[PDB]
């Protein structure tokens, strides 16, 4: 997950 | 009202829902063309503008270069010519009723570029680089001059802030805020720029801070209740909200109001489910 908006990546 | 499009929750979506702040109803409309999260919104003439993002699907991860327009009395999407390159994780300002397109992701490449978009003619058309390439940026429209706030070039979450000059076509850097940010919620209100939330490398923000151009300073008023990156904010008849959001562990359905007069911060609806990513606007 991207820890900034918490989209997988 | 205020409008919420796109956004993510386990995926991109296609919602759009409008709230209003005096009856706290929350409307549902029509679903966006394709799903998007990482979005940006501007109201231009009424109608209301989607712009850059990414489809994050089971099925693929699109950065996405298209631009599409709601028209509040027709619930209608219908749309408007692509942009030169993929933007996700754009920041969007309006001056003179033109959208100016900035930074933004496409694949590894953190863009700097920045184009302009006229709704009268249907053309982007690129304009000057910024100083610094920016994804999560905030972008506000202060005197018809367009600043864009924060973000992320790929190593480093910035702090700094520049000043792109429309009839000069020039960027320059100013004050630094005082926290670095990327994916806070940037809008204005009063005369000053709004820089709120955001993610630092370490931690969601719940601080706020503020800049005033006459004395090139910012600073910080009352902070949020609930930190949050990747928020959507707008400014309803002179207050703040702020919208959803990723706080490191939940997708927030908090929508949080900033009272300039008493320098407070109160909660005043749940979206009806969080999310990360949207575009947001009033209309």
């Amino acid at each position: 997950l991207d820890e900034e908006t918490g989209e997988a990546l | 009202l205020i409008y919420t499009a796109g956004g993510y929750f386990r995926q991109s979506l296609s919602y759009l829902e409008a709230y209003n702040p005096s009856d706290g109803t929350w409307l549902r409309l029509a679903d966006l063309q394709v799903p998007r999260s990482g979005l940006a919104g501007c109201v231009v003439g009424g109608l209301l503008y989607a712009v850059g993002g990414r489809n994050n699907s089971p099925d693929g991860n699109t950065d996405s270069s298209a631009l599409d327009c709601y028209n509040p009395m027709t619930n209608q999407w219908s749309p408007c010519a692509p942009m030169s390159v993929p933007r996700n994780r754009i920041g969007v300002g309006v001056i003179d009723g033109h959208i100016y397109a900035v930074g933004g992701s496409h694949g590894c490449i953190h863009h700097n570029s920045v184009e302009r978009y006229e709704p009268e003619r249907d053309e982007w058309h690129l304009v000057a680089p910024m100083l610094t390439r920016r994804i999560g940026v905030g972008v506000a429209v202060l005197n018809r001059l367009l600043y864009a706030v924060g973000g992320f070039d790929g190593t480093n979450r910035l702090n700094s802030a520049e000043c792109y000059y429309p009839e000069r076509n020039e960027w320059r850097m100013i004050t630094a805020m005082n926290t670095i940010r990327s994916g806070a919620g940037v809008c204005v209100l009063h005369n000053c720029i709004y820089a709120a939330g955001g993610y630092d490398g370490q931690d969601q923000l719940n601080s706020v801070e503020r800049y005033d151009v006459a004395t090139a300073t910012w600073t910080f008023v009352a902070p949020m209740k609930h930190r949050r990156s990747a928020l959507g904010i707008t400014v309803h008849q002179g207050r703040i909200y702020v919208l959803g959001g990723y706080d490191g562990h939940t997708f927030l359905d908090s929508v949080e109001c900033y009272d300039p007069d008493t320098d407070t911060w109160s909660e005043v609806t749940r979206m009806t489910s969080g999310r990360s990513g949207v575009g947001v606007a009033v209309t």
